[PDB]
RNA sequence: GGCCAGGUAGCUCAGUCGGUAUGAGCGUCCGCCUGAAAAGCGGAAGGUCGGCGGUUCGAUCCCGCCCCUGG
């Protein structure tokens, strides 16, 4: 006979992600740092090397706080959590963050307008390409389990050089794309007060919606955000 | 935009003058551009078309009258002594145009195959084809006119049309503008191959057009950041002349509709080697060309026919009357070339790429010019862009190059166009990949992508060349080498990281408080952070409410949400209306997540120079610049709060609902809260609590206000909490219980208190006057018969007495009890149950 | 690598019981004094096959424990003789279980690693030891207040801290009648993982709780922690936007029926169409036939490309009926 | 008023400890192993010297 | 940005170029029925037809501006 008195409960699958995503992190010695949505535009934008009236600043839209020319936005990813780490942390660092990111693209079923980002932040000395790759192996692993394959082919980013993007294989089974990643710039690191010629870092961040999206097979992102308990339920109480 | 198109078979012709017979498949030219770094979004193969799929003449053409739209009647010339009789819907064409007819027997894309029938009273023996039939183009409104003198009647179609060629669709990244052109990519091929490569912008390919004296009067004003402008004429052209099918094709295949010989001249250069052109109309100038900044108010018709609002940052080309152009955005129709031009003056120019970026996304122009010219373009080849335009448009057009050429190149002029050198260890690219390249790797691949290399014992000296303006610094090289090499060599190494301290205590709060409401029956859903439009008005908040004080968006996504959401309630009911809306009506969502609430209008910090760290100052101005962004835990519940089930009926939700939710946040950040009547929209104020840590006001709870329910379209009852997480304190105790083994005293005492007291208050009395012996204290009844005055209650508390050395008397106990009957007297006024 | 999945399971198993209502204690591993004699079990009962200590600190407790609950209705029995009468204690510890007489295996050289078939050779020496879970209640299962006098402890929130563990683990259970001692005979589940027996759960026998001095009406749960596989689902769920249709269904089945058999009768046969399924009523009588029952079950039907008509329900309804009396030998009320 | 229908709950203090401590190894890349109570005296004396 | 085309009940939609949307399917409510339900039969309620103005004695429908979608 049911004994169940209780409605049944759920935590938000993409809440249950960056918890496993963190804990994978902290296994490995990384901390969880913060930061805020809204972002003035020295830290979102001209601490990570964007250049001004350029292209890689302007082809990417922002949502612009009012007034205008406010230097005042939303956050168009949590990249500028690494200039608040370098700036109020002591060297090395080992980071990742979780939050809120903020995109002008229309809600379909693969697009989302605010979606969650998970930012990693290595700075130390003597870090190569080599450990970003061993870094995003390790984090593939976790999400897609053991037979996770990796691919890195070049790309550009304005904080990065080299830059590059991740792709996965875990179609029914091809390469698709995961998240970027690079070298952090030594102009980001000049912009916070490390020497280049001491400390190098990589960065990289993957959506957690797009993550997901494909570790599930799930068909409409927008049942992810909408907040419909049929959504919610299946995946249990989490924890 | 960032999208480069071009064919298959003009991209392996420029590579395959360096590189004789070089050819690759589709999916392996996909793949090594992918591997260097330039996303392929499409590769799109034309056709393909099977059978008798000719090239014919149209000669002759009967109007089929009587129709729902104009039919005709063709006789079409396909090489041989038969003249077939098609009939066609389109318009666009007469009695001698070269057209491509698929005979009955072909397959056009798609699958169709084509067959003779009995249309409009009359025979078709077959269709004449447009290019989105032929899977050429993606034109269907008429259909495909050969050029004059594009092939014979009779010539195979596929081979005419080209249709075993493939396009790529590429999308180019911002820092690699010499990549919007077949020149670029080429070179890029080269280099990933290994290959010997010829610039289709050499003097060797484009052979310098005589320099005999000035082609026209021209003053530039330097501080318009004009780094090139070059003229040189070309007279006598053809007004009747069309250009080769060659050259209409491949424009076609870039996403370029051809028009004239003297445009598509400078289109298909443009295409080829990267630098804009553009051609004006020489009849129409009116003395000296000047480039200077427009003035205020200044306005400009531009060639498409719309006059456009200038600005004093914008750069002009005028003469005595007029505004020639829009410096590297568009041309104006004072000097744009005509049906009837007979005189062209072409012009080059390199124009500031800051000063393109800005006018053209004012002016919402991203034409062709301005996004090469906003990435940059190669300063180098402007001559031999021009003088590969004028002799592609004499030859095309009839006219005759002239010999006369101006060319301003700064002041004083510039002679070498080359970025600084760079000085790079020979071995960084092996320590930022993690590899050990072969001796000479890094040498050899900077001289591939066309940089000078100068050994000076193990330090290398490296001089870009003038199309490379993205390579600045030792890491810019760095990427070369790594692309180059293949970043699939680089190995998987795990980084040294050092011991952490794991999570915060409010990461792991959160935590706890997610797990405990979840598993008290509550889903939890992401708040959207943008507020619902005239959501406190619903609410009916007075005007200077603190929560109306929030931060606007200037471009939202929907107009009429722009504000930042001061609270969580308003996402969360929304995720409410749509749970109940669609059958789910007895729900309880919970959200834990920041608000933004600005202490002030919106201040902006001004630009802090980005080569230093910024001082502790200026990091604790950008700071309070900002709205504080607290952390939120809320929740909102509708509808059955127990489920029915064979126990019974289920039990509505209460507010007492939502001050349980508050008890087990509390619970779960493991600190006391307290609840007192409060009144705070939208809630009920006869059921609205506030939740005070302390002495501190963390968050209210309880039922909704009735009139905010129906302005908002929510269920009736509708009951909600929110606190602010931050304005708890982080609590870590330390229990040190000692178990009493002496039996306890069981006792109640029943309380008359009036109706507006409440229960913890009584509670809270009865244990400071009841002393260290209380062990436990809960209230099991409360009662309000008439026995019991009016506006007043009985309560009863069940009571555990125990003493840590001792076995109690019941005189000892109600010792205890007395003495919290008296301070429940003082304190909330009880009288002891008669 | 962080925490194993078992390790993970077994905080969440402990954080969803402590916010249940249950109180964590640490079990003893010493059997009381002839605790299975007061169970009445069996001479041959595997859990009589114990290890037993050379040297206990008590002469008349020295064997290990084969389960958690005599662990645990002693501290039971400490509460309730204290004042502490209602009261609901659970604990996950291992328990040990040997399938032998106490073999012991010759000394291995120390100056050299054993091999693996040494290694093999002294684990089968050792009990197997599995992670139980166990729980035991007494009293007010629900505590009086102001809403009303509270619900004695009964057999069906033994069962609600099985389906607690089993939400815990993130698997299905399904309960079967059956008798094993010291449970009711007619109060008591089996636990089922699929097809594996994972424990038991319900009220404990009436003669047990008078022998041990327990309360009356003494429940418990024991469940083997190895025996219920991890799973870590992935499900990808899709909301249809269209209405649901609402319905609900009588069936009349023999008292013996388990109403989830019932259920899972309905859902087979009802389809993909079926979104939700509740029983919201028990009902006996002489309406009915004597010795058996009438079930009221809450039907959500919903497409995920179309609005249903009411005869699209009704025939995904009838197929459920046909399921039903197929599977349960359901009849239709009338 | 009262609103917790649902009895008071604990886990163990020494549970929590322990918890507190794994937690405090893993954050620095440890792990967490696994060990039977009654063990072989190869392995509690023998082994160790 | 372009002229179109969509925005209509709680959900998914149909339909109207001036005085009723005789709106559909499902959702809500009532009666018969049942111990209590559901189905079934018989009935009801509920839309200010995207918003703000204008035209008109009257606007879902005609006009202007605007918000939200697809080409
Ligand atoms: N959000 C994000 N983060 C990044 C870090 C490095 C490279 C690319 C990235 N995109
Ligand atoms: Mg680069
Ligand atoms: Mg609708
Ligand atoms: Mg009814
Ligand atoms: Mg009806
Ligand atoms: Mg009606």
């Amino acid at each position: 006979l049911p004994s169940t008195r209780v409605p049944a409960g759920a935590r938000h699958p993409i809440i249950m992600l960056a918890e496993h995503v963190a804990d994978t992190f902290i296994a490995m010695g990384w901390e969880l740092a913060e930061g805020p949505e809204v972002e003035t535009e020295q830290f979102n934008f001209d601490a990570l090397n964007f250049p001004a009236d350029h292209p890689a600043r302007g082809e990417q839209d922002t949502f612009y706080i009012a007034p205008e020319d406010s230097r005042q936005l939303l956050r168009t990813h949590t990249s500028p959590v690494q200039i608040r780490t370098l700036l109020a942390r002591e060297l090395p660092v080992y980071i990742i963050s979780i939050g809120r990111t903020f995109r002008t693209d229309e809600l379909d079923a693969t697009h989302t307008p605010i979606f969650h980002q998970v930012e990693g932040l290595a700075v130390d000395r003597g870090l190569s390409m080599a450990h970003l790759r061993g870094t995003l192996d390790a984090f593939a692993r976790a999400e897609f389990g053991p037979s996770a394959r990796t691919r890195i082919r070049p790309h550009f980013f304005p904080f990065t050089e080299p830059s590059a993007e991740v792709d996965v294989w875990f179609g029914g089974a091809a390469w698709v794309e995961w998240g970027g990643c690079g070298m952090v710039h030594p102009n980001v690191l000049r912009a916070t007060g490390i020497d280049p010629d001491l400390y190098s870092g990589f960065a990289f961040g993957m959506g957690l919606e797009r993550t997901l999206q494909f570790r599930n097979g799930i068909p409409d992102m927008r049942d992810m955000v909408e907040g419909d308990v049929r959504f919610s339920l299946p995946f249990g109480v989490g924890a | 935009s960032n999208a480069m198109r071009l064919p298959y078979s003009w991209l392996r012709e420029v590579v395959a003058v360096g590189a004789s017979g070089w050819d690759v498949t589709p999916g392996e030219l996909e793949q090594t551009l992918l591997r260097i770094g330039h996303e392929v979004e499409e590769v799109i193969p034309l056709g393909p078309v099977d059978g008798p799929v000719t090239v014919g003449r149209v000669a002759d053409i009967e109007e089929l009258t009587g129709y729902k739209k104009p039919i005709r009647a063709c006789a079409v010339d396909i090489g041989d002594r038969q003249y077939r009789e098609i009939i066609c819907g389109a318009t666009n064409f007469a009695v001698g145009d070269l057209v491509v007819v698929a005979l009955p027997g072909a397959t056009l894309p798609g699958g169709f195959t084509i067959s003779a029938r009995k249309a409009y009273g009359r025979n078709s023996d077959g269709m004449i084809c447009s290019a989105a039939e032929l899977n050429l183009g993606a034109d269907h409104s008429g259909i495909l006119v050969l050029p004059p003198g594009a092939a014979e009647p009779g010539a195979d179609g596929a081979g005419v049309l080209g249709l075993d060629d493939v396009v790529f669709h590429l999308a180019i990244t911002p820092d690699r503008g010499y990549c919007m052109s077949v020149r670029g990519l080429a070179r890029e091929l080269a280099c990933a191959y290994d290959l010997d490569f010829v610039d289709p912008a050499s003097n060797s390919r484009v052979p310098p057009l005589p320099i005999e004296g000035p082609a026209w009067p021209l003053t530039v004003q330097p501080e318009t950041g004009v780094r090139r402008f070059a003229l040189r004429p070309v007279i006598g052209i053809d007004p009747a002349a069309v250009s080769p099918w060659w050259l209409q094709r491949r424009l076609l295949l870039c996403g370029i509709r051809a028009t004239c010989p003297a445009v598509d001249v400078t289109n298909y250069v443009m295409l080829e080697l990267g630098h804009p052109m553009h051609a004006h109309d020489r009849n129409r100038i009116s003395g000296t060309l000047g480039v200077r900044f427009a003035r205020s108010g200044e306005t400009a018709v531009t060639l498409d026919g719309i006059e456009r609002k200038l600005d004093t940052a914008d750069v002009l080309i005028v003469d005595d009357a007029a505004t020639a152009a829009i410096g590297g955005v568009m041309g104006a129709a004072s000097t744009e070339v005509r049906a009837d031009s007979t005189d062209v003056l072409l012009e080059a120019a390199i124009w500031d790429p800051a000063a393109v970026s800005r006018t053209q996304r004012r002016l919402h122009l991203p034409s062709e010019a301005a996004r090469r010219y906003e990435r940059t373009v190669d300063p180098a080849i402007s001559v031999a862009a021009l003088d590969r335009c004028a002799r592609l448009l004499a030859d095309i057009a009839g006219g005759e190059v002239s010999p006369t050429l101006t060319d301003w190149r700064g002041d004083p002029p510039c002679d070498d166009w080359s970025p600084p050198p760079i000085r790079m260890g020979v071995d960084v690219p092996d320590r930022i990949a993690g590899v050990a390249y072969p001796q000479g790797t890094t040498a050899r691949r900077l001289a591939q992508i066309g940089a000078v290399v100068t050994h000076d014992g193990d330090t290398l000296t490296v001089t870009p060349p003038s199309w490379r303006p993205d390579l600045r610094q030792p890491a810019d090289l760095v990427e070369e080498v790594l692309r180059l090499e293949g970043l699939e060599v680089i190995p998987s190494v795990l980084p040294p990281a050092p011991a952490g301290r794991g999570l915060t205590a409010g990461q792991q709060r959160r935590r706890t408080i997610g797990r405990s409401l979840a598993l008290s029956g509550y889903v939890e859903i992401l708040p959207t952070p943008f507020l619902p439009a005239g959501v406190f008005d619903l609410w009916g908040l007075e005007a200077d409410d603190s929560r109306r004080m929030t931060t606007r968006v200037l471009n939202p996504l929907e107009a009429d949400r722009p504000q930042l959401a001061t609270t969580l309630l308003p996402a969360l009911l929304e995720a409410l209306v749509r749970n109940v809306s669609r059958g789910l009506v007895d729900v309880a969502l919970f959200a834990i997540a920041q608000v933004v609430q600005p202490t002030e209008q919106t201040r902006g910090v001004g630009l802090i120079p980005v080569d230093r760290r910024p001082t502790d100052d200026e990091i604790a101005m950008l700071d309070a610049s900002l709205p504080r962004q607290p952390q939120h835990v809320a929740a909102v519940l509708a509808g059955l709060r127990e489920p029915r089930g064979p126990w019974g009926p289920g039990r509505p939700v209460e507010a007492a609902d939502a001050f349980e939710a508050v008890r087990i946040i509390a619970r779960a950040s493991r600190v006391d809260v307290t609840l007192r009547p409060a009144q705070y929209l939208p809630w009920h104020p006869g059921r609205c609590a506030q939740v005070f840590v302390g002495e501190s006001s963390v968050g209210h709870a309880g039922q909704l206000h009735p009139a905010v329910i129906e302005r908002s379209g929510l269920p009736k009852g509708t009951c909600a909490v929110e606190l602010n997480l931050d304005a708890i304190p982080c609590s870590a105790p330390l229990p040190a219980p000692r178990v009493s083994p002496y039996p306890a005293v069981f006792q109640d005492v029943s309380l008359v208190v009036a109706a507006d007291i409440p229960a913890q208050a009584v509670a809270d009395a009865v244990r400071a006057g009841a002393g260290d012996l209380l062990e436990d204290i809960a209230l099991f009844d409360v009662f309000t018969g008439p026995q019991i005055g009016e506006h007043r209650k009985s309560l009863t508390f069940a009571l555990r007495f125990r003493a840590p050395d001792r076995t109690l008397t019941e005189d000892d106990a109600s010792a205890a009890r007395d003495a919290a009957v008296q301070s429940a007297a003082e304190r909330v006024g009880a009288v002891l149950r008669g």
